């Protein structure tokens, strides 16, 4: 088109924010044993 | 020995158990992943609210006892146990 089209573009900054937050709060898995399982049941698993 | 109590049951064939059931009323509380999870935290709660007195130390050992597998946890959990039994 022929008329000017520009970018105040407010939203990214909040996007980048959130990401920047989730990036430094990794959060992985855990695999606890179980109510009846012997203590060292997961380590194997998690180990890999 | 000539005395005992507190044994579990099979209840052989499918679908059986006494009709003297409901012995558990229903309350609510923070959701836990499993039992060992709850017991763990339930002890932490008990710590802090207790002085550095004796009963404290047991809780403590109890805590290590409850910890789940690891190079670290195993050895200490193992000490914690040894200690606790020897505590009698």
């Amino acid at each position: 088109t022929l008329q000017y089209r520009g970018q105040f573009d407010v939203v990214r900054p909040v996007v980048r924010k959130l990401v920047s937050e989730m990036r430094q709060n990794p959060i992985d898995v855990l695999y606890r044993p179980k109510d009846g399982a012997r203590p060292d049941a997961a380590d194997v698993l998690m180990g890999m | 020995m000539a005395e005992v109590v507190d044994l579990a049951t099979g209840e052989k064939q499918v679908l059986n158990d006494i009709r003297g059931r409901y012995e558990c009323y229903t309350d609510v509380g923070p959701s836990f992943q499993s039992m060992k999870q709850q017991n763990r935290a339930e002890i932490l709660e008990l710590l802090g609210k207790t002085p550095q007195g004796t009963p404290e130390y047991q809780l403590l050992l109890l805590q290590y006892f409850t910890l789940l597998d690891g190079k670290g946890v195993e050895m200490m959990r193992d000490y914690a146990n040894k200690q606790l039994i020897q505590m009698g």
